[PDB]
């Protein structure tokens, strides 16, 4: 069994089929004991575990993780957590309708 | 005493392509995706998810890549270990090598990989993405040319009128021989 | 959960009592300095300004019992003994990879048991003496009756962790234990109480397993009339198959027996309580009877534990039957320099040097 | 004053051309002096046996790099040849401690060519890959077809190759 | 589609050449022995020497060729590592295989692995003989052909007519100017 | 009878010639049905539901193996069939076990030019490297060149070989 | 119902002991070495040196055992062989067992074998390197006792009071009966 | 300095007794009869059924006993090999020796053949017999004495004024013992 | 294995394997190596394999019964010579044999 | 003459004594000099020089060989002692092979006693497990307790101990 | 020919006479395509020709093996290898010295 | 630093400073008790020690191994044991002599 990819979702539209979540936002404050911390993304609020390292207020990041479905809520095991605060948005955004309006059709043509 | 360019690629079209193994000695391994592409070297952009694992006398080094669209086993045989030495996991990357096969999954032999700003994530993202548009309208322009006739002179001399290239007819011919 | 827009907005209402509204407009501040916040997430950072936010708001090992949520785990240690990894069959058939680690506090020492894949994530990483951070992991009860800590999929484990609870934990040096007794075989006598001997395991006599309270850990009566296990000091409980190890240490100046009861004997032997009871049972189905069974059984498969060298404690009792026994509380492997240094003495006592 | 051209359509006598590509290999880097102020190889005369530039008269010659790769940019296969500081910048190294370096490498008993592709190889095998904007022209070889000469060099842009790549799209006909 | 044959040879014959590792596409890594001969596939007999190290994941594997004159590391990578289980210490086989490059040390891409019996052995040292003395031979004769006239047109009409293979002289060319 | 000639010599048309030489590759392994009495191929009919020897009427098929590799004797390199009974003879393996083997390979969901490429490469690989002689028939095909189609073959006979040698030593002026 | 302590030995005292084979079937076997002392059991450490050898129906099982100062046997009969397979050549092993002598060579059946760490090697030298000394001198303190009282009441009662213990003196006795 | 005299007995109760292995070094192993007898020693008389084997290496001698009541394998280790070689198949001997069991089968370790002469024989069967009705009519009158009191002084004063040994009482005991 | 028994020329029984006879040798044949045993009761059919007894001399036969269709006929193994020895003893303590032992192990218990 | 007795009911200081059993383990195998006359061992004068027997004079001394091995009955287990010609017979070899063998063992290096010893149970193990019936007396020592010094012996015989078991038999009350 | 001790030595005391010789050590120097590697005890450097397998670099290590005497050189042909990455060499030291003074000496006491 | 191949000498031929040899030999006696075996080619006799095995008396093999110099004697440790018992001796004597009949002088030609 190959692992599953990741696939990129925004926290007011995550699904219940999924399992590995990429998320693309800011955090707002961190609790240190828990080694936890709050992410938002522009139309909701995250808990991201992390594991080792930490980071800090007010940075657009990226983190790759995997969520956990229990009676407590929704809390994502992040995996691997990267910087973006230095990069664009606005255009990942329009490359992401772009790119979800025109895959269900591409496969369609072409038989064989 | 020429050598062909790197095509851009989803992992995912790597992943499910049609492999086809050289015989003689003098033509290389390649593949042919669903849309009838046909890739010698890959050049893909993304993310690493796991710690590399090399063994302890450099003889082989190999980890994993992620597009968010598929997993791939970057390889790295020999001397190529160098390579799996300058990645460490939890960055972006950018990969150039070969394809190969190894019980039945796709994998790329490292000839290339380098450390890369997020900028030229979404530019490889535009590129693939009119790429394979491209091809996908030639390739439905060239399918009723073959269907009606086939590979014949007046087919060849028809094709290069309306301006498609050569090889999309013989792409097409080994792509629905190995349909049967 | 993060709490909600409309929590957020109630309880800052509550906190500074600003009206909806006030708040509402303070909210249409933020974003318009930066509109890649959320409504939730703006409310949030106006609370982090307000001083609100802290609405998420020193635990040791002792107070730790059974049945605790793992959230509110959350407890630092110093390793006090490493085990060697070991290997377990799950419930599918499947072997696991188990290994456990004892690590204390100035509170108290508890046992925790690492599980499954991340014994190579952690197991090579930590060492002796090294400072562990616990969270979100599973307490279980051992049979000694102390909690056991479980590390799960779930459970998590940070090396070297930025708390303030590190400092007070005392050094391995400063741990201090019981003296009890050093001693020679031949020069000990029925009665004689905290007494350790250092030696060779040179017979197997017996290996047995038995049902006993889950509680105070003994032997449960089962009642034929009734059938079930009652216990004359909790009544009715649920039997646990505990297992009891008979074998014969040796010195180089005399030979005597020892009794080994539950979790060592399971260290020792390395196979949990019960895989002896099946094999006692299939034994058993055999026609052999029940003595004669745990001697077949010490003896065709356990036989590689003769020859080891140990240092045992405990305590010594006579029967008239057996002669001298010796009830042991406890055991540990060698430590040498020591050893070396009283041959050192010794020889310095013969006057060689 | 420069104009941009797809490798695929790049022909001999081509003049003030940049590409965008990716280095793709790396085939040999080596060094040598020549004139200081006028960037041009200075001969070491034997019959006076002196570093002679025939345009200034008698200078001092100092040393400077020369860089040989290849570049590709998913339609074919070009190489590039850079001049001096240019290699330093893109090497971030100091030309002089290649100097010395390529002299223990030769002095092992290695010929001046195989040791600088020994040094290309073993050493600078950490660029390939990036992607880069080669500018330069472009001159015809007998025995290597064609080469550019790099005049200058410079890490790619964003904005301007997502506008033209936004505008091609409109060509196109997606929106 | 044309494999070119495999020659057989002693191993220090294969330790002393000069490799040419081939830059594009649609040519091959080959070697060039002391004596102006090209190979691209060895063939040889020898004495397993040392027990085959097989990596645990079943990724490589390896094992040294003695037959009299040298010993040489035998490898296989990849899918091919199960040949280097079907010999241990002692076994006396025949190994068909590439040629590769690694730390100034030649070795034997494994092909095809197989035991034989001491009459092979026997064989086999009787034809590389005879294969040897007559390249030697043709070597000799093609020498003097070579340095004296040069690469001219009639040249090669000199070489058909004395019966000397045109690929000879070119070798030899570019023998002398790898030595040079 | 067979002639001995090398490989280089082979040109199609020619008959009765033997080979000396080793195998490198395997190309293809498998099994058919044919008549259990002239060993010939037999068509079955769907319509009619049975096989058709147009020899001896319906028939019982029996499976009979085709294996396809490739033979080189360092001077050439031809593809080589081998037809039942000596194929299996060679592999060592009962025809049936074939026919079973590249069944369960169908049901995997796997066409069946691709499961006995799978078979030949995945079971059958310790036959590369075996000295063999064969005798049989050089016939063209337009899609694969030569193609020697083995009546039989055996294992080399050594000494004829050695003096074959001595022979050609003593020729070329050492012996 | 008694079991006699095991010793610690040399190799080297073993060798040159003097063997008295009981005759009653209630008294076993024993062995007297060089400077009056009575064996029951040994207890050796040392470096297995050769592969262990197993019968094909496993009536027996035996391997080599050395130190530093000897080689010996260890052998193991009918049920016991099972031991013989826990053991590999190049392990560090602890025997406890008994003495049994065959063609005027003294050979060890095992009944327990055990590996173990170095520190236990240099644990072992140490500890026998103080037996033996102790040994020793309680030797040359009994030795005159015996050679100018002799074996009486008195006597016994002078080295009971005199710190040597009773049956070395029958010890004595006995090894001074069996070198005439 | 002591030895227990041998005891005659038939075949099958040596299969069917219980065997009690002694694990102090001053007593040894020994087997209990269902009617509550001692063995030491076995004696028997009968023929061989198959050919003597013995190891090549003159290490272990076994054959096959039999007398019509049962096969009992006879064992000699090491030395007393010898044993194995004076005896050809197809011959009338009696055996001397002690008794082992092994992997849950009874055994009989040999201490000494010879050949005899049937009437031997004969007086074999009477005295086996002899001692058969002695001692069961022993163990019939010690039982109720076992079980009226047990092991009290007044039970074995009364049991030897009536003429039974005080030792029975205490085999029965083992043996009930056995029992559960 | 199964033990040795021992039996009667006109007592043989269907159930019997593996079986000792004693009887004296009356005549031979060479051509199959076979011979015939009389003990004073009945005629026996012995099929040696290589070794030939003579006649008029008692002895003993450890063999095995052939019950097949050709007849019958005892794949014997073992012949041991008894000239010197007597028989009324044998059979008296056969006897004594036969109407004891089956009584003894059925007495006592445990 | 000579009186029956059974081994456990044997008492020191009897003579004429006459027991059955069996061999089960040889002691000593020595042989000596003695007088040709009284059969007794002569004492050899270092000062004369020859085999003085003080109840001859000087007489030629002669071998003789002594015989020590172990007897059970079934009752217990006696320590037995032959002189001379009986263990001539019993054992059927002629003294002289005797006495080369021990001298044989003492060449090597070894003294009489476990050379003896080696002796008897390396080439006289044969003996032990045939019946013998022994006729003499009991003898007690000081460290062998009891030793029966057999003046004779004599060949089981079969029918009187057959009868003497069927009156036993007879007597415990089974007929 | 009965079976000599392995005869314990130090590299510097290495006798002419010297047949099996156990040496304890580290190793400074390792080659694996020779298979061989170097022996650093303190007091010399050795030759060390394995057979099967190397040990690391660096880590205390314990080879039995025979001696090669040639013009060459001096090689040890090892047979036996085992690691003493963790024990106390001056305590095996210490009690070789002590060993070495005591045993002639006691040998002596004592007579038959 | 490449290793020395097994270069092959004959026993009578034996020199002092070869380390590595190969014999084609006959064996003629065996001692298992010993792991030895007497190696006789016609030219003369050597001990050769085994490993584990050793095989039975009367066939044609070959060994590989290195040569053991000592006070002792002059024995060949086995490495590699080969049966050779269909081999032809005559043809392989033929063509060793050939080999360095020939070798040398082919060599002398080429000229750099
Ligand atoms: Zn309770
Ligand atoms: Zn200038
Ligand atoms: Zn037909
Ligand atoms: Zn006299």
């Amino acid at each position: 069994r190959r692992r599953k990819p990741a696939v990129e979702r925004k926290i007011s539209e995550i699904r219940e089929e999924d399992t590995r979540v990429s998320l693309i936002g800011r955090v707002i404050k961190v609790d240190k004991m828990d080694y936890m911390f709050w992410l938002d993304d522009g139309t909701g609020v995250a808990i991201i575990e992390s594991e080792s390292d930490l980071p800090k207020v007010g940075q657009v990041v990226r983190v790759i993780g995997r969520i956990i479905r229990n009676e407590e809520g929704i809390h994502i095991y992040a995996e691997v957590i990267q910087d973006f605060s230095d990069a664009d948005l606005e255009a990942l955004e329009e490359i992401r309708e772009l790119e979800r309006k025109l895959l269900p059709r591409l496969e369609g043509e072409i038989v064989w | 005493k020429k050598r062909m360019p790197a095509t851009r690629l989803y992992i995912k079209d790597i992943l499910e392509g049609y492999f086809v193994k050289s015989e003689g000695d003098f033509e290389p391994n390649y593949l042919i995706t669903k849309y009838a592409r046909k890739v010698y070297r890959a050049k893909i952009v993304g993310t690493v998810v796991r710690e590399p694992l090399i063994a302890e006398d450099e003889t082989y080094g190999k980890f994993q890549v992620d597009d968010g669209t598929g997993v791939i086993w970057v390889l790295g045989f020999r001397d190529d270990t160098k390579f799996a030495k300058l990645v460490r996991k939890g960055d972006l990357v950018q990969v150039i090598g070969k394809i190969a096969e190894w019980r039945d999954d796709k994998q790329i032999l490292v000839e290339g990989v380098s450390k890369v700003h997020p900028n030229m994530w979404i530019l490889h993202r535009y590129e693939t993405l009119k790429e394979k548009i491209e091809h996908i309208k030639k390739a439905k322009i060239a399918l009723e040319i073959y269907n009606q006739y086939g590979i014949t002179a007046k087919s060849k001399v028809i094709a290069k009128n309306k301006g498609i290239e050569e090889e999309l007819l013989e792409v097409i011919d080994e792509l629905y021989g190995i349909m049967m | 959960s993060v709490l909600t827009k409309d929590r957020i907005i109630e309880i800052i209402e509550r906190k500074t009592g600003m009206s909806r509204e006030e708040i509402e407009e303070e909210i249409r501040k933020i974003m318009e300095e930066d509109p890649y916040l959320s409504e939730q997430g703006a409310a949030a950072l106006l609370a982090e300004r307000l001083g609100i936010d802290l609405i998420e708001k020193l635990m040791r090992i002792s107070e730790l019992y059974p049945g605790m949520d793992p959230r509110e785990v959350n407890v630092v240690g110093r390793v006090l003994k490493k085990y060697p990894p070991r290997e377990y069959t799950r419930k599918d058939g499947s072997v696991g990879r188990v290994a456990s680690l004892i690590i204390y506090d100035d509170s108290g020492r508890a046992r925790v048991v690492l599980w499954d894949a991340k014994v190579s994530e952690y197991y090579n990483k930590i060492e002796v003496g090294d400072v562990i951070k616990v969270l979100d992991a599973q307490v279980k009860e051992s049979l000694s009756g102390l909690p056991e800590l479980h590390i799960n999929f779930r459970a998590r484990i940070i090396l070297n962790p930025d708390d303030p609870r590190v400092e007070m934990i005392p050094p391995l040096e400063e741990v201090r234990v019981a003296t009890y007794t050093r001693k020679k075989i031949k020069d000990i006598e029925a009665g004689d109480r905290f007494v350790e001997v250092r030696g060779t395991i040179a017979k197997v006599y017996r290996v047995l397993t038995y049902d006993a309270c889950p509680e105070c850990k003994k032997k449960v009566d089962y009642d034929e009339g009734l059938g079930v296990w009652i216990c004359p000091e909790h009544g009715e409980v649920q039997p646990i198959k505990m297992t009891i190890l008979d074998f014969g240490l040796d010195d180089g100046t005399g030979y005597i027996r020892v009794t080994l009861f539950g979790d060592d004997a399971e260290e020792l032997l390395g196979v949990s309580p019960e895989e002896i009871a099946e094999k006692i049972k299939e034994l058993e189905e055999s026609g052999l009877t029940t003595k004669e069974a745990a001697r077949k059984l010490a003896e065709d498969e356990f036989y590689n534990i003769i020859g080891r060298e140990i240092v045992v404690r405990g305590n010594v009792i006579e029967d008239r039957f057996l002669g001298l026994i010796l009830r042991a509380s406890s055991w540990e492997d060698v430590d040498y320099r020591r050893e070396i240094e009283r041959i050192k003495e010794e020889l310095e006592k013969l006057g060689v040097m």
